[PDB]
Protein backbone atom coordinates (compact mmCIF):
# COMPACT_ATOMS: atom_id res chain seq x y z
CA UNK A 1 0.00 0.00 0.00
CA UNK A 2 0.80 3.70 -0.33
CA UNK A 3 -0.64 7.17 -0.12
CA UNK A 4 -3.31 7.72 -2.75
CA UNK A 5 -4.68 4.19 -2.73
CA UNK A 6 -8.32 3.58 -1.95
CA UNK A 7 -9.12 0.87 0.57
CA UNK A 8 -11.98 -0.92 2.34
CA UNK A 9 -12.05 -2.08 5.97
CA UNK A 10 -12.03 -5.87 5.49
CA UNK A 11 -11.53 -6.77 9.15
CA UNK A 12 -13.44 -6.02 12.36
CA UNK A 13 -12.22 -2.58 13.44
CA UNK A 14 -14.05 -0.97 16.37
CA UNK A 15 -13.12 2.67 16.88
CA UNK A 16 -14.74 5.28 19.15
CA UNK A 17 -13.77 8.55 17.48
CA UNK A 18 -16.39 8.43 14.74
CA UNK A 19 -18.38 11.70 14.54
CA UNK A 20 -21.44 9.60 13.63
CA UNK A 21 -21.48 7.69 16.91
CA UNK A 22 -18.98 9.78 18.89
CA UNK A 23 -17.64 8.39 22.18
CA UNK A 24 -19.34 5.05 21.50
CA UNK A 25 -18.18 1.77 19.97
CA UNK A 26 -18.66 1.42 16.20
CA UNK A 27 -17.37 -1.17 13.72
CA UNK A 28 -15.62 0.49 10.75
CA UNK A 29 -15.77 -2.69 8.68
CA UNK A 30 -17.15 -2.08 5.21
CA UNK A 31 -16.12 1.57 4.86
CA UNK A 32 -13.99 2.79 1.98
CA UNK A 33 -11.49 5.54 2.62
CA UNK A 34 -8.06 6.30 1.20
CA UNK A 35 -4.60 5.77 2.61
CA UNK A 36 -3.28 9.17 3.64
CA UNK A 37 0.00 8.09 5.27
CA UNK A 38 2.17 5.07 6.11
CA UNK A 39 4.18 5.43 9.34
CA UNK A 40 7.47 3.51 9.34
CA UNK A 41 10.06 6.24 9.84
CA UNK A 42 10.64 9.75 11.16
CA UNK A 43 13.74 11.67 10.12
CA UNK A 44 15.42 8.47 9.03
CA UNK A 45 15.04 6.86 12.47
CA UNK A 46 12.41 4.06 12.75
CA UNK A 47 9.09 4.50 14.50
CA UNK A 48 6.94 1.63 15.67
CA UNK A 49 3.30 2.52 15.16
CA UNK A 50 1.34 -0.72 15.47
CA UNK A 51 -1.26 0.74 13.09
CA UNK A 52 0.98 2.39 10.40
CA UNK A 53 -1.64 2.66 7.66
CA UNK A 54 -3.55 5.92 8.06
CA UNK A 55 -6.79 6.02 6.11
CA UNK A 56 -8.93 9.15 5.53
CA UNK A 57 -12.66 8.46 5.07
CA UNK A 58 -15.89 10.28 4.32
CA UNK A 59 -16.83 13.07 6.76
CA UNK A 60 -13.39 14.36 7.75
CA UNK A 61 -12.85 11.21 9.80
CA UNK A 62 -9.68 9.13 9.59
CA UNK A 63 -8.39 6.07 11.42
CA UNK A 64 -5.36 3.85 11.79
CA UNK A 65 -5.13 0.20 10.68
CA UNK A 66 -2.60 -2.61 10.25
CA UNK A 67 -1.88 -3.72 6.67
CA UNK A 68 -4.12 -6.79 6.99
CA UNK A 69 -7.16 -4.91 8.23
CA UNK A 70 -7.39 -3.33 4.78
CA UNK A 71 -7.53 -4.48 1.16
CA UNK A 72 -6.69 -2.31 -1.85
CA UNK A 73 -9.43 -1.71 -4.43
CA UNK A 74 -8.95 -1.94 -8.25
CA UNK B 1 26.76 -18.48 36.71
CA UNK B 2 23.22 -17.38 37.64
CA UNK B 3 21.56 -18.47 40.91
CA UNK B 4 19.06 -21.27 40.38
CA UNK B 5 15.64 -21.09 42.03
CA UNK B 6 15.85 -17.32 41.89
CA UNK B 7 15.52 -14.70 39.14
CA UNK B 8 18.88 -13.52 37.92
CA UNK B 9 19.33 -10.12 36.29
CA UNK B 10 21.67 -10.05 33.32
CA UNK B 11 23.07 -7.62 30.77
CA UNK B 12 24.46 -7.62 27.25
CA UNK B 13 27.73 -8.99 28.65
CA UNK B 14 26.34 -11.80 30.83
CA UNK B 15 23.25 -13.26 29.10
CA UNK B 16 24.83 -15.56 26.48
CA UNK B 17 27.49 -16.96 28.85
CA UNK B 18 24.83 -17.89 31.38
CA UNK B 19 22.63 -19.41 28.69
CA UNK B 20 25.51 -21.38 27.19
CA UNK B 21 25.98 -22.72 30.70
CA UNK B 22 22.50 -24.01 31.49
CA UNK B 23 23.04 -27.25 29.62
CA UNK B 24 19.70 -29.09 29.85
CA UNK B 25 17.76 -26.74 32.12
CA UNK B 26 15.59 -24.49 29.90
CA UNK B 27 16.11 -20.75 30.24
CA UNK B 28 13.41 -18.11 30.56
CA UNK B 29 14.09 -14.42 29.90
CA UNK B 30 12.00 -11.56 31.23
CA UNK B 31 12.62 -8.48 29.07
CA UNK B 32 11.20 -5.56 31.00
CA UNK B 33 11.33 -1.89 31.89
CA UNK B 34 11.27 -0.33 35.35
CA UNK B 35 8.07 1.66 34.90
CA UNK B 36 5.67 -0.50 32.91
CA UNK B 37 2.58 -1.60 34.81
CA UNK B 38 1.92 -5.04 33.31
CA UNK B 39 5.59 -5.89 33.76
CA UNK B 40 5.31 -4.88 37.41
CA UNK B 41 2.20 -7.04 37.72
CA UNK B 42 4.16 -10.06 36.46
CA UNK B 43 7.16 -9.35 38.67
CA UNK B 44 5.81 -11.15 41.80
CA UNK B 45 4.39 -14.07 39.88
CA UNK B 46 7.59 -14.25 37.87
CA UNK B 47 9.71 -14.63 40.98
CA UNK B 48 7.59 -17.46 42.44
CA UNK B 49 7.97 -19.42 39.19
CA UNK B 50 11.71 -19.25 39.70
CA UNK B 51 11.33 -20.41 43.31
CA UNK B 52 8.98 -23.17 42.22
CA UNK B 53 10.74 -24.60 39.14
CA UNK B 54 14.31 -25.26 40.28
CA UNK B 55 14.93 -27.11 37.04
CA UNK B 56 14.73 -23.97 34.87
CA UNK B 57 17.01 -20.93 34.98
CA UNK B 58 15.01 -17.71 35.36
CA UNK B 59 16.61 -14.46 34.18
CA UNK B 60 15.60 -10.83 33.68
CA UNK B 61 16.81 -8.06 31.38
CA UNK B 62 16.30 -4.39 32.10
CA UNK B 63 15.60 -3.12 28.56
CA UNK B 64 17.20 0.29 29.02
CA UNK B 65 19.76 2.19 26.92
CA UNK B 66 22.71 0.39 28.46
CA UNK B 67 21.44 -2.89 27.08
CA UNK B 68 20.03 -1.45 23.87
CA UNK B 69 22.19 -3.70 21.66
CA UNK B 70 21.24 -7.01 23.29
CA UNK B 71 17.60 -5.97 23.40
CA UNK B 72 17.83 -5.38 19.65
CA UNK B 73 19.70 -8.65 19.08
CA UNK B 74 16.94 -10.54 20.85
CA UNK B 75 14.02 -8.46 19.63
CA UNK B 76 11.30 -6.70 21.56
CA UNK B 77 8.48 -4.17 21.15
CA UNK B 78 5.86 -5.10 23.73
CA UNK B 79 6.69 -5.07 27.42
CA UNK B 80 7.05 -7.46 29.03
CA UNK B 81 8.24 -10.14 26.62
CA UNK B 82 9.60 -13.55 27.53
CA UNK B 83 12.07 -15.42 25.36
CA UNK B 84 12.45 -19.15 26.10
CA UNK B 85 15.74 -20.84 25.27
CA UNK B 86 16.79 -24.48 25.39
CA UNK B 87 20.30 -25.42 24.23
CA UNK B 88 21.96 -22.13 23.27
CA UNK B 89 18.94 -20.82 21.36
CA UNK B 90 15.51 -19.18 21.51
CA UNK B 91 12.76 -21.72 20.96
CA UNK B 92 9.61 -19.86 21.91
CA UNK B 93 8.29 -16.51 23.07
CA UNK B 94 5.44 -14.92 25.05
CA UNK B 95 4.65 -11.21 24.85
CA UNK B 96 2.48 -9.53 27.46
CA UNK B 97 1.72 -10.11 31.13
CA UNK B 98 0.11 -13.48 30.59
CA UNK B 99 0.67 -15.85 33.52
CA UNK B 100 -1.39 -18.63 31.99
CA UNK B 101 0.61 -18.35 28.78
CA UNK B 102 4.16 -17.85 30.08
CA UNK B 103 3.49 -20.89 32.23
CA UNK B 104 2.12 -23.35 29.65
CA UNK B 105 5.06 -22.09 27.61
CA UNK B 106 7.50 -23.06 30.38
CA UNK B 107 5.86 -26.44 30.95
CA UNK B 108 6.46 -27.17 27.27
CA UNK B 109 10.21 -26.67 27.77
CA UNK B 110 10.44 -28.89 30.86
CA UNK B 111 9.34 -31.21 28.01
CA UNK C 1 -6.90 35.45 6.72
CA UNK C 2 -4.41 35.97 9.57
CA UNK C 3 -4.54 37.22 13.14
CA UNK C 4 -1.63 38.02 15.46
CA UNK C 5 -1.20 35.66 18.41
CA UNK C 6 0.76 36.78 21.47
CA UNK C 7 2.21 33.90 23.49
CA UNK C 8 3.23 34.30 27.13
CA UNK C 9 5.99 31.70 27.51
CA UNK C 10 7.42 31.11 30.98
CA UNK C 11 10.72 32.13 29.43
CA UNK C 12 9.50 35.38 27.91
CA UNK C 13 6.90 36.80 25.56
CA UNK C 14 6.42 36.11 21.87
CA UNK C 15 4.13 37.31 19.13
CA UNK C 16 3.67 35.17 16.01
CA UNK C 17 1.53 35.68 12.92
CA UNK C 18 -0.91 32.73 12.99
CA UNK C 19 -3.02 32.28 9.85
CA UNK C 20 -6.78 31.74 10.21
CA UNK C 21 -6.93 28.13 8.98
CA UNK C 22 -3.87 27.14 11.04
CA UNK C 23 -3.55 25.89 14.64
CA UNK C 24 -1.89 28.11 17.21
CA UNK C 25 0.60 25.34 18.02
CA UNK C 26 1.44 24.58 14.40
CA UNK C 27 1.62 28.31 13.83
CA UNK C 28 3.94 28.76 16.80
CA UNK C 29 6.22 26.06 15.44
CA UNK C 30 6.80 27.80 12.13
CA UNK C 31 8.54 30.62 13.99
CA UNK C 32 10.74 28.30 16.01
CA UNK C 33 8.72 28.32 19.23
CA UNK C 34 9.18 25.10 21.22
CA UNK C 35 5.74 24.82 22.85
CA UNK C 36 4.84 21.51 24.64
CA UNK C 37 2.44 18.82 23.39
CA UNK C 38 1.79 15.07 23.37
CA UNK C 39 -1.09 13.82 21.21
CA UNK C 40 -1.88 16.88 19.09
CA UNK C 41 -5.51 15.78 18.67
CA UNK C 42 -7.11 17.73 21.49
CA UNK C 43 -7.43 14.71 23.77
CA UNK C 44 -4.87 15.43 26.45
CA UNK C 45 -3.98 18.46 28.57
CA UNK C 46 -0.34 18.94 27.57
CA UNK C 47 -0.44 21.55 24.78
CA UNK C 48 -2.86 23.23 27.18
CA UNK C 49 -2.54 27.01 27.36
CA UNK C 50 -4.73 29.91 28.57
CA UNK C 51 -6.53 32.90 26.99
CA UNK C 52 -5.88 36.36 28.47
CA UNK C 53 -7.60 38.11 25.59
CA UNK C 54 -9.08 37.23 22.20
CA UNK C 55 -11.10 34.45 20.56
CA UNK C 56 -10.09 30.92 19.48
CA UNK C 57 -11.80 27.99 17.80
CA UNK C 58 -10.67 24.91 19.65
CA UNK C 59 -13.76 23.11 18.34
CA UNK C 60 -11.81 19.89 17.65
CA UNK C 61 -10.83 19.68 21.31
CA UNK C 62 -12.43 16.94 23.41
CA UNK C 63 -10.58 16.61 26.73
CA UNK C 64 -11.40 19.93 28.39
CA UNK C 65 -14.84 19.90 30.04
CA UNK C 66 -17.25 22.83 29.90
CA UNK C 67 -15.99 24.31 33.17
CA UNK C 68 -12.39 24.31 31.95
CA UNK C 69 -13.19 26.13 28.73
CA UNK C 70 -15.42 28.67 30.48
CA UNK C 71 -12.49 29.13 32.87
CA UNK C 72 -10.61 30.38 29.81
CA UNK C 73 -8.31 27.49 28.91
CA UNK C 74 -7.59 26.02 25.48
CA UNK C 75 -5.68 23.32 23.66
CA UNK C 76 -3.22 24.98 21.28
CA UNK C 77 -2.74 21.83 19.17
CA UNK C 78 -6.35 22.12 18.08
CA UNK C 79 -7.07 25.79 18.77
CA UNK C 80 -7.77 28.01 15.74
CA UNK C 81 -7.40 31.79 15.84
CA UNK C 82 -10.61 33.80 15.33
CA UNK C 83 -9.17 37.21 16.27
CA UNK C 84 -5.93 38.80 17.49
CA UNK C 85 -5.19 37.17 20.85
CA UNK C 86 -2.96 36.39 23.78
CA UNK C 87 -2.49 32.84 25.01
CA UNK C 88 -0.35 31.79 27.94
CA UNK C 89 1.53 28.60 27.14
CA UNK C 90 2.51 25.78 29.50
CA UNK C 91 -0.69 26.41 31.44
CA UNK C 92 -1.41 22.84 32.58
CA UNK C 93 0.50 22.76 35.87
CA UNK C 94 -2.46 24.66 37.36
CA UNK C 95 -5.40 23.56 35.24
CA UNK C 96 -6.70 20.90 37.64
CA UNK D 1 7.49 16.82 41.70
CA UNK D 2 4.84 18.92 39.86
CA UNK D 3 5.09 16.97 36.60
CA UNK D 4 4.04 13.72 38.29
CA UNK D 5 0.89 15.53 39.41
CA UNK D 6 -0.40 16.67 36.02
CA UNK D 7 0.24 13.19 34.68
CA UNK D 8 -1.92 11.82 37.49
CA UNK D 9 -4.65 14.42 36.92
CA UNK D 10 -4.64 13.76 33.21
CA UNK D 11 -5.07 10.10 33.98
CA UNK D 12 -8.10 10.60 36.25
CA UNK D 13 -9.86 13.02 33.94
CA UNK D 14 -9.15 10.99 30.78
CA UNK D 15 -10.56 7.81 32.38
CA UNK D 16 -13.75 9.57 33.48
CA UNK D 17 -14.24 11.32 30.14
CA UNK D 18 -13.96 7.97 28.31
CA UNK D 19 -15.53 5.73 30.94
CA UNK D 20 -12.33 3.72 31.12
CA UNK D 21 -11.42 2.48 34.58
CA UNK D 22 -8.19 2.10 36.48
CA UNK D 23 -6.80 -1.38 37.16
CA UNK D 24 -7.86 -2.99 40.46
CA UNK D 25 -4.20 -2.96 41.57
CA UNK D 26 -3.60 0.79 41.63
CA UNK D 27 0.11 0.05 42.04
CA UNK D 28 0.06 -0.96 38.38
CA UNK D 29 -1.65 2.33 37.77
CA UNK D 30 0.97 4.26 39.75
CA UNK D 31 3.86 2.84 37.77
CA UNK D 32 2.23 3.57 34.44
CA UNK D 33 1.81 7.15 35.61
CA UNK D 34 5.28 7.33 37.09
CA UNK D 35 7.01 6.08 33.94
CA UNK D 36 4.50 7.99 31.84
CA UNK D 37 5.56 11.12 33.65
CA UNK D 38 9.20 10.11 33.90
CA UNK D 39 9.17 10.32 30.10
CA UNK D 40 7.70 13.80 29.78
CA UNK D 41 10.48 14.93 32.16
CA UNK D 42 13.06 13.48 29.74
CA UNK D 43 11.65 13.58 26.22
CA UNK D 44 9.06 16.29 26.66
CA UNK D 45 6.13 13.99 25.93
CA UNK D 46 4.40 11.25 27.92
CA UNK D 47 5.63 8.57 25.49
CA UNK D 48 4.14 5.20 26.42
CA UNK D 49 6.35 3.61 29.13
CA UNK D 50 5.30 0.08 28.20
CA UNK D 51 6.82 -0.46 24.72
CA UNK D 52 10.39 -0.59 23.38
CA UNK D 53 11.50 1.88 20.74
CA UNK D 54 14.51 2.34 18.52
CA UNK D 55 14.47 6.13 18.87
CA UNK D 56 12.38 7.69 21.63
CA UNK D 57 13.13 11.24 20.46
CA UNK D 58 11.66 10.28 17.09
CA UNK D 59 8.70 8.29 18.45
CA UNK D 60 7.85 11.45 20.33
CA UNK D 61 7.90 13.79 17.32
CA UNK D 62 5.77 11.34 15.36
CA UNK D 63 3.43 11.21 18.40
CA UNK D 64 1.87 7.77 17.74
CA UNK D 65 2.87 6.49 21.14
CA UNK D 66 2.34 9.75 23.05
CA UNK D 67 -0.18 9.13 25.85
CA UNK D 68 -3.07 8.94 25.07
CA UNK D 69 -1.73 6.96 22.14
CA UNK D 70 -3.55 6.44 18.85
CA UNK D 71 -4.89 2.97 19.82
CA UNK D 72 -6.28 4.01 23.22
CA UNK D 73 -7.67 7.06 21.45
CA UNK D 74 -9.24 5.24 18.51
CA UNK D 75 -9.90 1.81 19.98
CA UNK D 76 -9.65 2.21 23.77
CA UNK D 77 -6.67 -0.17 23.72
CA UNK D 78 -4.34 0.88 26.54
CA UNK D 79 -1.52 -1.66 26.67
CA UNK D 80 -0.10 -0.23 29.96
CA UNK D 81 -3.35 -1.10 31.75
CA UNK D 82 -3.83 2.54 32.73
CA UNK D 83 -7.23 2.71 31.00
CA UNK D 84 -9.31 -0.46 30.93
CA UNK D 85 -12.78 -0.81 29.43
CA UNK D 86 -15.54 -1.96 31.82
CA UNK D 87 -15.77 -5.49 30.43
CA UNK D 88 -12.16 -6.25 31.37
CA UNK D 89 -11.02 -8.83 33.93
CA UNK D 90 -8.49 -6.34 35.37
CA UNK D 91 -10.72 -3.29 35.74
CA UNK D 92 -11.75 -1.62 38.98
CA UNK D 93 -14.52 0.85 39.75
CA UNK D 94 -12.07 3.70 40.13
CA UNK D 95 -11.32 6.73 37.95
CA UNK D 96 -9.12 8.42 40.55
CA UNK D 97 -5.99 7.41 42.46
CA UNK D 98 -4.86 8.96 45.78
CA UNK D 99 -1.73 11.07 45.31
CA UNK D 100 -0.39 9.44 48.47
CA UNK D 101 -0.53 6.13 46.59
CA UNK D 102 1.87 6.99 43.75
CA UNK D 103 4.45 8.41 46.14
CA UNK D 104 4.45 5.24 48.23
CA UNK D 105 4.61 3.13 45.08
CA UNK D 106 7.59 5.20 43.95
CA UNK D 107 9.57 3.97 46.96
CA UNK D 108 8.29 0.41 47.44
CA UNK D 109 9.41 0.08 43.82
CA UNK D 110 12.99 -1.07 44.44
S1 LIG E 1 -3.23 4.91 26.78
FE1 LIG E 1 -1.59 4.24 25.28
S2 LIG E 1 0.03 5.78 25.66
FE2 LIG E 1 -1.44 5.95 27.43
S3 LIG E 1 -0.51 4.58 29.03
FE3 LIG E 1 -1.98 3.28 27.74
S4 LIG E 1 -0.63 2.38 26.17
FE4 LIG E 1 0.51 4.01 27.03
S1 LIG F 1 -1.29 17.13 22.66
FE1 LIG F 1 -3.31 16.41 23.32
S2 LIG F 1 -4.55 18.26 23.48
FE2 LIG F 1 -2.55 18.96 22.80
Amino acid sequence: MNVGDRVRVTSSVVVYHHPEHKKTAFDLQGMEGEVAAVLTEWQGRPISANLPVLVKFEQRFKAHFRPDEVTLIE
Amino acid sequence: EAIVGKVTEVNKDTFWPIVKAAGDKPVVLDMFTQWCGPSKAMAPKYEKLAEEYLDVIFLKLDCNQENKTLAKELGIRVVPTFKILKENSVVGEVTGAKYDKLLEAIQAARS
Amino acid sequence: ASYTVKLITPDGESSIECSDDTYILDAAEEAGLELPYSCRAGACSTCAGKITAGSVDQSDQSFLDDDQIEAGYVLTCVAYPTSDCTIETHKEEDLY
Amino acid sequence: NKTLAAMKNFAEQYAKRTDTYFCSDLSVTAVVIEGLARHKEELGSPLCPCRHYEDKEAEVKNTFWNCPCVPMRERKECHCMLFLTPDNDFAGDAQDIPMETLEEVKASMA
